[PDB]
């Protein structure tokens, strides 16, 4: 249907001013497409701010640090607890991770600066919170503004109390989306936390291995993705984030592989750990049936047989469990559209489980997403399905329209919009409080869940029997 | 595994054996994790007066906060104007998560623009942020007004607001008498309330200041009635309602009610009701202004004593009977409208519901938080149930509204065992139910984790939630009811009254353990 | 013992040292009590699927029922109009009981009166009891209607209520035409439904059976509106509520809203609102007549439909999105009158409500009991929400009411693991909700008896008890609230999900165990 | 003022037609009247029945016992756990006090007999309860007017089962109040319980044992009572009907002393005892202070020095706990005025607890007593003050408007109409879901529901400040 979706983009795009609509153009495409840059003024940007992107995706969900959103009251209360980064512990004594630990800078603080301030903070979190491993501090907007030296009042405090202060300048107004805070956060752990263990000998490592990079445990997702590569054989060192402790973290430079799920927010450590340690990365994809037996099998023949052998028994086990799953939804899903909308991973990564419940998707695109994510969408994408980068209120709303879509799945900006419209709505961010979607028992919750609102009962009744 | 007719989520799945062993071989072999008799004896110390004693010698650390900044307020402001856009100046991030804290309480829609000035702003002024800001936002969403604010970053870098409005009008970005109110609203003075105030105060000026010559006070025969931060529909509905029963001529100026619960009919709704600009420029003619929640209105108060020459009655928030009573005698002599045999009657049933109930509620222990108004509110309808406000925290209170609540306590004997605390936070307050043990807590969301923490430490030792407050993410629709007005109060009570009974069925639903006061009737 | 400053109220009390030896001593001494491990074993075989078979084949005993008798329902229809005495013709000792449960219900007075029949009137008939009862009853307590029904004492000597109503006229006892509109109302013969309709359809003759030549069908313009047996408040207010935003003359027939809501000013209200006997007797002259509740208005029907010669559409209890939708569709065809911008509004808020909650709701398995219209309408409404009515139960259900709900459950695909129970009890439904456990049970305060032994078996087994229904007497203030309606439809979704969410968090609120689904956002 | 009683009686009863104004003028005194007949026709009668009597206060609390209310479904609904006599059991295995067993009636039942039901019914009972270790029948009223014979089938079913199968004709009808069927119950318990060990002599008695009759456990009134009489060096055999297991009536006969708290529903089997068994008896009252102790000490007296030691030792214990109550809440509750009206122990019994609160009882009444409970009420009340036996509605309403009380206490019928005329409203009967109001630490929990209701906010807000 090529012209009609040509014409669709340029029909949306004349309600626009000039340069909004020849930016505009360039950020939606019938599948090439620019990506990554500035958002424009006034537009209804769905997306996020680097500090979103650093104590929102990476630092936050570091179970035995304590995250200090140093600035104003504002971002630790917004961003506190609206992710869910699961983990096992005892908040408030050895785990934090929903908590809002914040300096909650008043104009004093501004005018003077909060190093002082961050100083005292520092003390305090140890005097009521001596449990904690380490301790960030997460720059929201002033802090750079006002010429805060951060680093100085890390470095002086860690060796004070000899503890691991990571200095985070991950200010909103820094990028363009939530996509440089993760670098800034990659960055940060690079430079403050991986390299600690570089003179210890003393962990004994195995073959076999491995440490999941880029997994944020969103509803358990990293705990299923580990339950399988461990029934393989191998060994997860660490969980990179998602009910990560920073112990983890100063360990994965023991792994023989980096196993990357999410690349545009770990891609940039990964190199790092190739360059200085020489640990191989991979990406995967444990996002139904298909993909995480490609991904099982992939990882498998990176080692010998034995995580073969063991690799075909897993597959073997679960088989039975997803042929259920698939027999009891994908009559239920057949041939319905999906349209899409997430930040960096997803866009590109669940198709394949839509797929294998007979799903098509027709249109999708990320938030905050570069080039090298949009050249490996390419291919999963069908003909004539359209892209869009950093879609605006507006034209998501003009899209839906016109496609008409079975499902929509975005984020929580989104879901009441859309079922209002009468169009069935997943979150596609939280997983709308459900998940684990990763691995084979992911794949029975996502196809449970995607049954259940699009075949809801109340999406018959959005209209009155007399109009 | 997963037996594909019972599908497990994240609880229970991995409770299963094979997850339970997997978590226990993470944690014994890569995370170095405390013993758990340490993390014991640390929990164990979180809970005593002696941390207590050293969780309030903090001066730089806020722990669990329960407050928000000032733009997250002047956005609710502004949704409550007709066709209006919110628009902040400043960083984009901001708006993403000021949508999305709206979007999880109300569980709607909530639209808000930001023109997204980055780096390059810090350097040279987000002056044509504002420029291409107001004009993309004009046209693509198609407001009939913009009501900018700003994040921190436009107000560290000193953006005059003002100018960048006045420039865009000049060069022909937006038309010349195309509204666009503004407020400086900065996350590090006050917080979210203090900037629904801040840009009240802005688009009551936008209206009105250079126009006053032309106006009679009275005139019109209506009296304005200001809302505040409030975020239950019911509220502002029971206001309207029982003004509307005395039939009083009014003017809610900032009324969200429509755009925060538009229909599911196939149709999104970006703009339903509001205040409309004729409401506001002939704001002026009302008999009066009534603050509905004064603690949180000081600046707009100056400006309608001051400019518009009302003369702003001493009210308090109208909860409970005695302020709701107090509320509507002063709507009856401003107006000259008698109180209708309607209200009467429901006051008379809500004092009936108080008779009938006082037996559960006598005594009854409270630790609770919100903002200032909501609070004393709270407070003064807690002694009138003949209940004991133990534990009073305002982190976003001042020193003059301690000084009124502390005055309220002293002339009831339910007050006796009170304490208010401002500038003080929700770590703070775990520590009071910890050391001096009330019976329920009431307060948002954030207060689960208080709950949670108390059962921790043993069945006996756990302190309920009951959810009034904003926000409340975890339950569903409660943002509809009401905690205003006779209604608001008889909704309360019968939380109270039935959070109590919930609780004794509770402890007395064990088999010949404590099942002998299990009564059929309470 | 005790404290003096912290009393005990007998929980706690008992559960002391010198309290818990006590009892133990007396068990020991005096009680030649089972011995614990033989009680859990029997306990044990209670739940099971064996005991349940043997529970089923009861021919003779009715253990815990879900009905009440016939004259409990006469004595509420009754309240229902002006300044009316109900009076139940028989014993006292049933008048007692009636006022008691009403009272606790609904925590008001509950006037009705007695002419207390002892045994002398069993061998020669309560004649004598029905002059002095009448007159004594209308001197003492001013009624201006008098409305008799009966006990089973004086059913079973077969007491002829005309004659002796006629026979106090004359004698000159009560006033010629002072009204005096009987039933015989016989507690072996169904249930209290069936007294509420057997009262009606006596008071309606009693105004229309000898007068029917001059009354003309519409030509008042209004539609009448029997309720049926109501114990919400809400559900009168509602249907009133509604029919006034249409701008539908009506006449609700039977209305005790005023009654048993007088408020607490100082004085006692005996009498209060109601319908007037000038609306009784001119409804024949309405347009039609809707029988809210059916399935136990069937005497009712016959005679609206055979003297009346109205015309009465065939609606179910409007409750849920589609039955209510079905009501203000007949009520606009009727009255010629258009459903307004706002019923359109509510019912799309209501289908907003549904749209955010469904996830939490879908594949929700409910156990669940009442009377025959309540039930069908609560299982209308779980199938439109995607949940299970997976055991309904309705002990004083027809064999055709059973067909018209397995009619109903057939339909939907939620209605596949669903059997509908007639002529079943509260001890028989104990069994389904341990062999074929669901997740909540929907119904009154006797259910909280069925909770408590399923937390005995264990916490996995415990199925919480969600109180919709008559009586609750276990929680304060609830009768205020609505069932019918896109209203009652809001805040029985609010209700279930809400208990949904309430028992997730209880089960995750266990730290480092299961507190990593303890979500601030759901 | 004695003349103004005297002329508010007369003014009440003139909107009374002539018969009524005649009985109701005996039936009104101020501290000489009669009592215990019927009620007039018509006047809202604040009692119950003869079944209400049996089932609901004698029989219903044998907890080990399942209970028949052997008719249609409305009694045993409506008394379905409306009193809170307390109870240690598991419900539904062994002890089943807050169940409803019923034989539900319907037509075919009324016209043929309810006797093959409950034959039937009885078997039922015994597969699905097996742990009951005796049934009762309590009749509603059809039952005796249709002519069936429920001893015939509990003689029948209780051999062929070997089971205590109680036959109760505690029939509505009959009787004029709840006070026929306390008797009915005490005859019921004599010719089918309590003669059953009458051979066996296997029970190890000594010195001290005793039993408290007539106290029904009302929020564990009993537990409270007993736990005074146990340290005083005093053996419990039998508690009657509150948290009471058919084998304690079984060895009441064992007992040297019956303890009646209640004289007015278990005078009757006190009487037969002593009679049959020579066991003395004696009232006592556990309301209060005051009372609890002169009880202490009178009971302490029927026995030797040692149990009088024990008892000295008691109040010793007690006296710095109740000194405190009475420390903290009579100056709250000193000159209030309470009017009362209960049903046939409680108008006279709970006055001591009142005034050692500084109380004063100025209007008391029953609904079921007798005259020798109204000989019993003269000494304890004072001069001048209204008595009222089987008050109406009307009456009671007018009294209250007219005397002004601060206090009412009542029942639940009574609760909702004072509490909108701004009188404060303690329910005496099921101690509005508080108690135990017995003994010592009873009296604490009694002080303070007192002046929590008394002195409470509510009662200052009753008129609109624009109605002034
Ligand atoms: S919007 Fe993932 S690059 Fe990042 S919070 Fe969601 S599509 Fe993020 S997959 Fe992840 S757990 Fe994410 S869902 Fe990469 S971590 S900045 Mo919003
Ligand atoms: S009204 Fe007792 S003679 Fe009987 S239920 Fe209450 S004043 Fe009864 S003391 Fe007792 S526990 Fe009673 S309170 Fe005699 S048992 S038929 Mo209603
Ligand atoms: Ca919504
Ligand atoms: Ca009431």
């Amino acid at each position: 249907s090529r012209e009609e979706v040509e014409s669709l983009i340029q029909e949306v795009l004349e309600v626009y001013p000039e340069k909004a609509r020849k930016d505009r153009n360039k950020h939606l495409a019938v599948n090439c497409i620019i990506s990554n840059k500035k958002s424009q003024p006034g537009l209804m940007t769905i997306r996020g701010c680097a500090y979103a992107g650093s104590k929102g995706v990476v630092w936050g969900p570091i179970k035995d640090m304590i995250h200090i959103s140093h600035g104003p009251v504002g971002c630790g209360q917004y961003s506190r607890a609206g992710r869910r980064n699961y983990y096992i512990g005892t908040t408030g004594v050895n785990a934090f991770v929903t908590m809002n630990f914040t300096s909650d800078f008043q104009e004093k603080d501004i005018v003077f600066g909060g190093d002082k301030k961050l100083a005292k903070l520092i003390d305090e979190v140890e005097t009521l919170f001596p449990l904690n491993k380490g301790i960030s501090v997460q720059s929201e907007c002033p802090i750079g503004l006002i010429g805060d030296d951060i680093e100085s009042v890390s470095k002086v405090k860690g060796a004070e109390l000899s503890k691991t202060i990571v200095p985070v300048r991950c200010e909103g107004f820094r990028g363009v989306s939530q996509s440089l805070g993760q670098h800034i956060a990659n960055d940060a752990v690079r430079d403050w936390v991986l390299g600690k263990r570089d003179e210890d000998t003393t962990f004994a490592s195995t073959p076999y291995d491995v440490a999941i990079i880029g997994d944020y445990n969103i509803g358990g997702d990293a705990w299923s993705s580990r339950i399988l590569l461990e029934e393989m054989g191998l060994r997860c060192v660490a969980q990179w984030s998602g009910d990560g402790s920073i112990s983890e973290i100063e360990l994965t430079p023991k792994v023989k592989l980096n196993l990357v799920h999410c690349y545009r927010s770990m891609n940039y450590i990964s190199r790092h750990m190739e360059e200085k340690y020489g640990i191989p990365w991979m990406e995967y994809n444990f996002f139904g049936p298909t993909k995480t037996i490609e991904s099982l099998r992939a990882i498998a023949a990176k080692f010998d047989e034995s995580i073969q052998k063991k690799c075909e028994e897993v597959i073997a086990k679960y088989k039975p469990e997803w042929e259920a799953v698939v027999a009891k939804y994908r009559p239920r899903l057949e041939g319905k559209r999906v349209m899409l909308y997430i930040g960096g991973l997803r866009p590109r990564h669940v198709i394949g489980a839509y797929e294998d419940l007979g799903m098509e998707v027709v249109g999708t695109g990320y938030e905050f997403a570069h080039n090298d994510d949009y050249d490996r969408t390419m291919k999963e994408m069908g003909d004539s399905t359209l892209l869009y980068d950093d879609v605006t209120g507006y034209e998501f709303e003009e899209f839906v329209k016109r496609i008409k879509p079975d499902l929509i799945g975005s984020g929580i900006k989104e879901k009441f919009i859309f079922q209002k419209m009468g169009i069935p709505f997943r979150e596609m961010h939280s997983w709308d409080y459900s998940g684990p979607y990763h691995g084979f028992d992911g794949f029975a919750i996502f196809a449970r869940d995607m049954d259940m609102t699009l075949n809801n009962p109340c999406w018959k009744k959005l209209q009155a029997p007399w109009e | 595994s997963q037996q594909v007719d019972k599908i497990k989520a994240s609880y229970p799945l991995f409770l299963d054996q094979d997850y339970k062993d997997m978590l226990a071989k993470k944690r014994d072999g890569f995370e170095e994790k405390y013993p758990q008799d340490k993390i014991d004896e640390v929990f164990q110390w979180t809970t005593t007066k002696e941390y207590q004693e050293l969780n309030f010698q903090r001066e730089a650390l806020t722990v669990n906060p329960a407050k928000a900044c000032q733009p997250l307020g002047a956005v609710l402001c502004a949704l409550g104007f007709e066709k209006t856009m919110p628009y902040v100046h400043g960083s984009q991030g901001c708006v993403a998560y000021f949508r999305s804290y709206f979007n999880r309480h109300f569980r709607e829609p909530v639209s808000c623009v930001s023109d997204s000035m980055t780096e390059d702003a810090a350097v040279f002024g987000g002056q044509q942020n504002m420029k291409d800001g107001l004009q993309n936002c004009k046209a693509t969403y198609k407001p009939d007004m913009i009501a900018v604010s700003t994040t921190c970053m436009a107000e560290v870098i000193g953006d005059d607001l003002n100018a960048f409005i006045n420039n865009s009008k000049k060069e022909g970005f937006i038309p010349d008498e195309f509204p666009v109110p503004f407020a400086h609203t900065p996350s590090f003075v006050g917080s979210h309330v203090t900037g629904w105030d801040n840009m009240f105060e802005g688009i009551a000026r936008y209206f009105t200041l250079k126009s006053m010559d032309d106006k009679v006070v009275g005139s019109n025969k209506k009296i304005n009635i200001v809302p505040g931060f409030e975020t239950y529909l019911g509220n502002f509905r029971v206001i309207k309602r029982m003004l509307s029963e005395m039939g009083v001529g009014y003017s809610l100026l900032s009324d969200p009610e429509e755009v925060l619960d538009t229909p599911a009919d196939g149709q999104f709704r970006m703009y339903a009701g509001g205040t409309t600009q004729e409401e506001m420029k002939d704001a002026p003619n009302a008999l009066n202004t009534v603050l509905l929640q004064p603690w949180h209105l000081e600046k707009t108060k100056k400006f309608v004593e001051g400019t518009w020459k009302h003369e702003v009655p001493k009210l308090n928030i109208p909860m409970g009977l005695d302020w709701t009573d107090e509320f509507l005698m002063k709507v009856s002599e401003i107006s000259g409208q008698p109180i209708p045999a309607s209200l009467t009657k429901e006051r008379g049933r809500l004092v009936d519901m108080m008779t009938d109930s006082h037996t559960w509620l006598h005594g009854k222990r409270f630790a609770l938080w919100g903002d200032p108004d909501f609070v004393m509110g709270l407070v003064k309808f807690l002694l009138e149930l003949g209940c004991e406000p133990v534990h009073i925290l305002c982190h976003n209170g001042n020193k003059r509204w301690k000084k009124a609540v502390d005055a309220i306590l002293a002339a009831s004997p339910y007050g006796k065992n009170a304490t208010v605390y401002i500038g003080k936070d929700l770590w703070h307050l775990r520590s009071l139910v910890f050391t001096d043990k009330p019976d329920f807590m009431i307060g948002n969301s954030y207060g689960k984790f208080i709950q949670r923490d108390t059962l921790h430490k043993g069945k006996e030792f756990e302190v309920p939630l009951i959810r009034i407050g904003f926000p409340i993410f975890d339950r569903h629709h409660l943002h509809r009811s009401t905690t205003l007005g006779y209604e608001g109060a008889m909704q309360i009570l019968t939380t109270l009254v039935n959070s109590i009974l919930e609780r004794l069925d509770e402890e007395t639903r064990g088999m010949q353990a404590t099942d002998y006061n299990h009564d059929l009737v309470r």
